[PDB]
């Protein structure tokens, strides 16, 4: 009878193995065991991005933010969802918030957040 | 960033 934490770890292993629907299902099993852990939802949202299920990813990001309003990954994945759904102004806001939160939390993701920001601004402009 | 936690 795997625990929530155990299922999260199994889902992580499937994700690295590129088994994205299987990983998403595993994170769902984790949520069943403990639905109050934001990371399970942001992990599943990442899977949904890999699966082109943007609306499903967005909903998971919203669940995560209800449980951890400071989640860098929740804001970043939300912005990535909104970018693919052509909501550029919201995408920029969420990616900027991810940047600020990562700075506040002393997290170093290299140029990954600035890079995404330039896409959303570039795409916002190219749409204009 | 692009990996699960
Ligand atoms: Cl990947
Ligand atoms: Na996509």
């Amino acid at each position: 009878s795997p625990s929530a934490q155990e299922l999260k770890e199994q889902g992580n292993r499937l994700f690295v193995g590129r088994k994205y629907p299987e990983a998403a299902a595993c994170y769902g099993r984790a949520i069943t065991r403990n639905p109050l852990v934001a990371v399970y939802y942001t992990n599943r949202a990442l899977c949904y991005l890999k699966m082109q299920q943007h609306e499903q990813a967005l909903a998971d990001c919203r669940r995560a933010l209800e449980l951890d309003g400071q989640s860098v990954k929740a804001h970043f994945f939300l912005g990535q969802c909104q970018l693919e759904m052509e909501s550029y102004d919201e995408a920029i806001a969420n990616l900027q918030r991810a940047y600020s939160l990562a700075k506040e939390q002393r997290l170093n993701f290299g140029d990954d957040i600035p890079s995404a920001l330039r896409i959303a601004k570039k795409k916002r402009w190219n749409s204009i | 960033l692009w990996w699960p936690d």
